[PDB]
């Protein structure tokens, strides 16, 4: 476990907020008017401060005209957001240019733990009832308890509308709620205080001016602008997850380290940072582990470097090393390896990161930034049962105080003690036992809040005169004897739930013998499982009064319908199957039961049966490898995880390319030497075509004395064997691994004839028309002649596994089928299209523009049908990858390096970042996509679904073909116009005057 | 992507788009990479998948959009799929090797029935109505065998 | 440094070192597509780890003093593959590099250093085509010689056998 | 060099594991050293001596 | 290429038996990954000089030739150089000869209408409203030898070259260096009758109002690559038999 | 181990953290183990754990401080942990 995690080259930068602004601001209007939110509701508040810690005069402007363009009359959430809305337009121009802070709204939940009368234990944190917001929380934190002593109220949960005014207002305190301090009373948060004698006692006055600028932190919220923070220890829903959330929200410049390095670690990770983090926040997630102490010599050198050698260029402000490794069981005779590593990660390296940033500070010399530390203690010293060696860990910890004041590296480094409380998440179900002994137990965003008020700037100076100590501790040092107190309240919690798991069983099987299950299995219910119903996801149309409001009243009878183009299917053959079935793993992220069991089908794991399987007649899916039935309930565990295993950007399977493994390319050598005898000969059986190398070589004896006859030579040949050698572009999104045609309805002999990539391009026609209402493809002809169905479809290469038959594959000398140069062409993969299911009839049409092919497919597929050629077009795209490609674009450095992504940590299913600070290139997919576009108005009196109106295609270039692999102005040429006089009036572009000359 | 969202900006920039009403960037490649031929019809084929379900997916691979695409103010680069209330028009751009730009816009069907008298459209309704069942029942004798 | 550098920077150029001057920039010098350039720039990258960030508009001479003080003999992999393949490619059979080196320090007595000059000028001009007896690899590597050498400036018993024979 | 060549053909007598086994013993040993470095790189060769 | 020694992959003659085999020290790099482990190693240094050390059973590493019929076609005239028409040394150096010939045809056909240089065009229509709808059949196919088939083999391919194989990246040559035009521009590809089909959509492109200028057209070359999968088709015709 | 402070807290010192600290606590970690297994609970063994007042109060010991400071945490154990009869701990003080 000590093995290094970390990589300089393997850092992730998010700072890119001034965009996620108008992302989050635009996502509350899809909730508002979807009613997903309502104006009660928390988040609505809790969200308008992220969107405003994030202004900006741009961000002004977005939502300025987003709002003042919602139409209210539209319904009752169209006012909602267009009276919310401008709060915010306005509340944001206020706080523009006003440092970020942030101010936590969510409601402080209690623990709660019921039981079932069924004995069925469960645990539920539900909102507490006295404290409802911070303030609340803060001054319920001040009184104390009970045993530790020895009203602003507003539309929170009522109208989160109006609070929103409320949040840029400054609304300042004056009755300070320190003063709500009982006297001989020790408040809940509570900082301590050395004295001469050794030991630390509650100071009051010390603990006063924490515990306001928390009540100052709770109205007003705090900003951590310019502050440049490492916190080491921050999984998905742990301690310090929280403080981070804060953190980003003030302003900080933040580093994360993990130690579970993987994409869902950073998608969270990019979540955090899309929603929180401010203006000016910016947070690094590096791998990384505290128990290498290699690894903190390098992280630190990674924060404290230049960016010039790649370093980091910062400097930090506070250090909040929270990291640990769980262990329990772990008692005195159990203490090895695992403790042994704990303490590393806990105490020694945390040693030895402010051992190692001194090391920095002291080499710029910088004296007059210091980082504060914030270690995190506890109070259990081996008061509880066995956690291991964890007492030890963070009981030498406050021994960093004999040292700020003993060593020499005060200036650099200043400690902030604190506490680990009760804090709940990470024994969880004994909570709200204690509590009841006038205890304070902490929700992980409560003990968020006292922790990160230790960074407020009143208490920065305090730590910076003394090393201070926190006690966030509920006063859980005051409840004696805890250890079985709390043992003892947990094993009553198994007695009451295991005495009414078994008496409530029994007596259920008392009622089954004196009653019996004759009549009692009519109570057990029938329950149904919902079955797979794929859909077609035809355009819903709604009544004509609708339709007739939403376009201008003066359209109708204004158009040539003859002359509106409009798509009227579409399919698709991609990494994730058909059309639909990648509209889910794109919009919704993960496969639905329709999508699950359509994924199942195209991959070859499930078939289907009907008839008698075990005798029994089975009809639905079944296994396709052992035939075994499965039901489309039980389909999305026992296959998800393969599907999506084997869907999508991969890691390149081999046999989906007969042999292709990037790691063994394979090209053209020579072998090692013998000791020096050697004529050498020929047999007898292809001496006919292979003939006409050498020349006259030989030492003939034409007497017949010999008797076998072969072509005698020497040295000075070059022959026969090819050789191979390494590669790094290494994924490609393959369609899904196990895709056969043979699924689909293609024939057997054509597979064996016909290209793969045509092979792609059948399926995805018959789905495009499946996909419009045109089931067999000659209806077509009862509304048009067999001349006007065109076709101008085009691919980039095109059939690439056929050229690499001829112009590589041939002259090996392997069987390669005659017919082979038939199918290399682009003309020729369309033609199959006819040639197998339209039967059309003209001189029909093929783009071939290298990557906007299929975009070329539509200009040429829409000019051709209003030119009047065509009524019925089919348009699209398609290409194929192998080697011959791939190894192509890889020399011109066009697609992603692989080795290169496995040295930035980047995983196969992340190398493609378009429109990222880090991206490095491309990656080759395969596949098809096609479309049915038509006329107009024979769609209407065809009866087909409608889905689109190509209302425009265009192509355009810079001039004559010059330099390929550069893009450039070309098609800005869409939007020439002349402004030259814009005074008047245009009267074309209305249309009460266009109707009135028609 | 340093080009493609540079060009955008100015026909938006130039056509008198609405300051501060930027396009929404949907960067398909992200799931399946490039298709080299096939790619303007994978994103055709979405955007059409767009238009009907006002569902605007987003870049789940989006890090961290580079700084020098900010200064493109009429153009956002989601990365959370986006529920919206409806597009009404989608535009499909695409380039490649040799200097073949391209870019075709998409409209919402439901302004076309706005141009036909109503008698017409509710026969249409009918038809397609019907069509719609028989492609369902095709589609899933063909699937199953 | 200065040699290496113009050697690598006519290999990918296939032209020959003279028609291009080290004084001018390699902007200039790729003409506009920048795809070479890329590729030049990450060819010396590899043949010395070591570069400023933007060397596009560094002059020749002026990008190779930065290289010649960093680099010391040490012909890099870049340029040890790209000499093997010369050798490989282009040489009769049975004239491995070994061959080569030790004729260039026994028919003209030239060091490691010197001998890599040689061998390093001749990437420069390689044959069109493989060479076919030795006779034409020993001439070849004489001819290049001449030029590697003027780069710089520096001019420069049988019955025994027959009976070994007679039992065989 | 020659007769020694073909000569060994017959035995079926292999003259490269000789350095077959010990090519492999070397690599083997190259990746035991990179881990037993990586200690003294993070013990610290005070620890572990 | 040489009809007569059509070259393919092949395996020689044999010798009396004693045999292991070694290599040298030049592309152990990428070629390392054949064999398995068939060795007799000795790792104990007394033998001083390092060779992979391997016997009978492996498949390697020089082509062979025989002999072929279609033996005639129609080339251009012997010696054409495009030098002659005015076409820089890189370019040919750098571009596949089809589209060499390609600019050639281009320039005579401005020639051949009165317009000298190309940008006269512009006085008189934008600069977007002069398309190019030419295309080719397979086109490049000069490039595709160079990596479906050439690349494998070992030998100096220029590192561009999959941008010469295409059909799009041939007109762009025209108009990366005579043109500078400005749109989407489309590209037909029939096998024969693509040379109609650009004038088809030529004519639609302009008459649709995308266009007030087209070039349209056709082009195709000749090699090896090509000629024999037309032999096996049994479609062009066998020159022996005649 | 002297002269050793924050920025030289190494090698040396992360080995005298084990001779003090984590194997002091696997001598009384095993000598249950024998205890137990024996079946011996009448014949508890007095540990004497030789602590200091110097928790980082003195200068640059090195990690003698959360050595000898993590031991008291020896008390946080003989009430919760279960090798109470077998040891009893009995903490002294390095006075001067
Ligand atoms: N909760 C309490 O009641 C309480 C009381 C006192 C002190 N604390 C302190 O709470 C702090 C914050 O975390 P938590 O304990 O509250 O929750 P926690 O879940 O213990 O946090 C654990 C984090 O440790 C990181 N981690 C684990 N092993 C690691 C290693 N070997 N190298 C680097 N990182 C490693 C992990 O980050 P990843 O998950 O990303 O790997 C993990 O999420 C801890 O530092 C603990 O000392 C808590």
């Amino acid at each position: 476990g000590v093995a290094t995690s970390f990589s300089r080259k393997k850092a992730r930068t998010f700072d890119s907020s001034w965009n996620w602004a108008k992302q989050s601001l635009l996502s509350l209007y899809f909730e508002i008017i979807h009613g997903v939110l309502k104006n009660v509701d928390r988040e609505v508040v809790s969200e308008a401060i992220n969107i405003m810690n994030r202004s900006n005069d741009a961000l002004i402007k977005f939502m300025e005209y987003h709002i003042s363009n919602t139409d209210e009359t539209k319904g009752e959430n169209y006012q909602l957001v267009k009276t919310l809305g401008e709060q915010l337009i306005e509340n944001c121009k206020q706080v523009l240019d006003v440092d970020p802070v942030y101010k936590d709204v969510a409601k402080p939940t209690g623990p709660k733990t019921a039981i079932d009368k069924n004995g069925n234990i469960t645990y539920s944190e539900e909102p507490r009832e006295k404290v409802r917001k911070l303030s609340q929380y803060v001054q319920e934190m001040a009184l104390g308890g009970p045993i530790t002593k020895e009203d602003v109220e507003d539309a929170l949960d009522k109208d989160s509308t109006k609070e929103v005014a409320s949040l840029p207002n400054k609304s300042t305190i004056s009755k300070t709620v320190s003063s709500t301090i009982p006297r001989e009373t020790i408040p809940f948060l509570h900082l301590r205080k050395k004295t001469p004698a050794g030991d630390w006692k509650y100071d009051r006055q010390l603990s006063s001016l924490f515990l306001d600028g928390l009540e100052k932190a709770a109205f007003n919220g705090v900003t951590f602008k310019d502050k440049y923070v490492l916190i080491t220890g921050a999984g998905k829903g742990s301690i310090g997850a929280e403080v981070l959330q804060g953190l980003l929200q003030g302003g900080a410049k933040v580093v994360v380290t993990t130690s579970r390095f993987s994409k869902q670690v950073t998608d969270y990770y990019q979540s955090i940072y899309a929603k929180y983090g401010a203006k000016g926040s910016t947070l690094i997630v590096v791998p990384f582990n505290q128990g290498s102490k290699q690894d903190v010599e390098a992280l630190i050198e990674f924060i404290y470097d230049t960016e010039k050698n790649g370093g980091l260029g910062w400097d930090l402000d506070a250090i909040i090393p929270f990291a640990a490794i769980p262990e329990q069981g772990i008692e005195l005779e159990h203490i090895d390896s695992k403790s042994e590593f704990a303490h590393r990660i806990m105490l020694t390296n945390i040693l030895r990161m402010m051992g190692c940033v001194k090391k920095q500070k002291s080499a710029r010399g910088i004296e007059t930034r210091p980082a504060q530390v914030i270690l995190p203690m506890s109070p259990n010293h081996g008061t509880f049962g066995g956690d291991g060696m964890y007492s030890e860990s963070k009981l030498s910890l406050e021994t960093l105080f004999n040292r700020w004041h003993s060593e020499s590296w005060a200036n650099q480094l200043t400690v902030c003690g604190a506490i680990i409380g009760w804090t709940r998440g990470t024994n969880n179900i004994i909570a709200e036992g204690i509590e009841k002994m006038g205890v304070r137990t902490f929700s992980q965003k409560e003990m968020a809040f006292n922790l990160l008020g230790l960074l407020t700037p009143e208490v920065v100076e305090l730590c910076q005169k003394s090393p201070v100590m926190a006690d966030l501790n509920g006063g859980l040092q005051f409840v004696p004897e805890l250890k079985e107190f709390t043992a003892k309240l947990r094993k009553e919690l198994v007695e009451t739930s295991e005495v009414r798991k078994a008496v409530s069983i029994e007596t259920a099987l008392e009622h089954k013998v004196v009653n019996g299950n004759s009549a009692d299995a009519a109570y057990a219910q029938v329950e149904i499982q919902p079955r797979a119903n794929i859909q077609l996801d035809f355009p819903e149309l709604k009544p004509y009064k609708q339709v007739k409001q939403i376009a201008p009243a003066e359209l109708e009878g204004l158009l040539d319908l003859e002359r509106v183009i409009v798509v009227t299917g579409f399919a698709e053959v991609g990494p994730w199957g058909s059309a639909r079935t990648r509209w889910e793993m794109e919009a919704f992220g993960e496969f639905s039961l329709e999508g699950c069991v359509e994924m199942a089908w195209i991959m070859g794991f499930i078939s289907y049966h009907n008839g008698n399987l075990k005798g029994r007649p089975y009809t639905g899916w079944v296994d396709s490898k052992t035939k075994e039935p499965v039901d489309d309930k039980d389909v999305k565990a026992k296959y998800e995880t393969s599907i999506l295993e084997h869907s999508g950007i991969r890691l390149i399977e081999p046999e989906l390319f007969n042999g292709y493994n990037p790691e063994k390319k394979e090209m053209i050598q020579e072998v090692i030497v013998e000791e020096d005898l050697e004529p050498f000969e020929a047999s007898k059986e292809t001496a006919e075509q292979f003939k006409h190398q050498h020349g006259d070589k030989v030492d003939i004896f034409e007497i017949p004395e010999t008797g076998e006859y072969s072509v005698k030579l020497l040295k000075g040949a070059t022959l026969y064997i090819p050789k191979a050698l390494r590669f790094d572009r290494l994924v490609a999104g393959q369609i899904p691994t196990g895709w056969n045609a043979k699924t689909y309805g293609i024939s057997d002999d054509i597979i064996s004839q016909v290209d793969p990539i045509t092979l792609f391009v059948l399926v995805s026609v018959v789905e495009a028309f499946i996909a419009s209402g045109i089931t067999d493809p000659y209806e077509m002809y009862k509304y048009v002649h067999v001349s006007e169905v065109g076709n101008c479809s085009g691919s980039g290469m095109g059939g690439v596994s056929a050229l690499r038959g001829m112009f590589k594959d041939r002259f090996k000398d392997e069987p390669v089928q005659n017919d082979i140069l038939q199918e290399s062409f682009i003309n020729t993969m369309s033609a199959w299209v006819n040639m197998l299911l339209i039967s059309s009839s003209g001189p029909i049409k093929t783009p071939v523009g290298a990557c906007a092919t299929s975009v070329e497919s539509v200009d040429i597929g829409v000019e051709t049908i209003l030119s009047g050629k065509a009524r019925i077009c089919i348009v699209g795209g398609y290409d194929d990858f192998q080697e011959e490609g791939s190894f192509e674009f890889g020399n011109m450095k066009a697609t992603s390096n692989t080795l290169e992504e496995f040295e930035h940590g980047r995983t196969p299913a992340e190398m493609s970042r378009p429109a990222t600070t880090t991206r490095n290139g491309f990656m080759e997919a395969q596949g098809a996509g096609i479309q049915i576009i038509m006329q107009a108005d024979l769609a209407l009196k065809m009866g087909v679904p409608i889905y689109g109106i190509v209302a425009m295609a265009a192509t355009a270039t810079d001039k004559i073909g010059r330099s390929v692999p550069a893009p450039g102005k070309g098609i800005l040429t869409t939007a020439r116009e002349h402004h030259s006089s814009v005074k008047y009036a245009s009267p074309n572009l209305n249309m009460k005057y266009r109707k009135r000359q028609l | 992507d340093k080009n493609e969202s540079a060009t955008i900006n100015e026909m938006m920039k130039h056509l008198g788009r609405s300051e501060g009403n930027p396009v929404i960037g949907v960067f398909q490649k992200f799931l399946t990479g490039h298709p080299k031929g096939a790619a303007g019809a994978w994103m055709m084929n979405g955007a059409l998948q767009i238009l009907n379900s006002g569902i605007i997916p987003g870049n789940r691979n989006a890090d961290n959009v580079d700084k020098i695409l900010e200064q493109f103010e009429y153009v956002l680069y989601p990365s959370k799929t986006l529920k919206t209330d409806g597009v009404r028009a989608v535009s499909i751009t695409s380039f490649g090797f040799g200097q073949k730009g391209g870019q075709a816009i998409v409209v919402h069907p439901d302004y076309l029935y706005g141009a036909i008298t109503e008698d017409r459209y509710n026969e249409y309704v009918a038809k397609v109505s019907a069509r719609e069942k028989s492609a369902y029942k095709f589609f899933h004798n063909g699937m199953i065998y | 440094a200065s040699l290496l550098l113009h050697v690598l920077v006519a290999h990918k150029l296939k032209k020959s070192l003279d028609s291009i001057p080290m004084s001018k920039t390699i902007k200039d010098l790729v003409g506009g597509k920048s795809t070479v350039q890329n590729e030049i720039l990450g060819d010396l990258g590899k043949e010395f780890g070591t570069t400023p960030e933007k060397p596009e508009e560094t002059p020749l001479e002026e990008l190779a003093e930065t290289f010649q003080d960093t680099f010391s003999g040490a012909l890099g992999k870049q340029s040890s593959s790209l000499l093997s393949r010369l050798i490989s490619s282009k040489m009769p059979g049975g004239f491995t590099i070994t061959v080569a080196r030790k004729y260039l320090q026994t028919r003209w007595g030239l060091p490691s250093g010197r001998q890599d000059g040689v061998l390093l000028v001749a990437l420069s001009n390689e044959p069109a085509a493989r060479l076919g007896s030795e006779a034409d690899a020993k001439a070849f590597l004489d001819s290049m010689a001449q030029k590697y050498a003027s780069i710089v400036g520096v001019d420069l018993l049988e019955e025994i056998t027959k009976d070994h024979k007679v039992l065989a | 060099r020659q007769q020694l060549q073909v000569l060994a053909r017959y035995l079926k007598m292999d003259l490269d594991n000789g350095e077959r086994k010990f090519l492999k013993e070397k690599d083997t040993v190259a990746e035991l050293q990179a881990q037993l470095d990586y200690l003294n790189a993070e013990l610290g060769e005070f620890f572990v001596n």
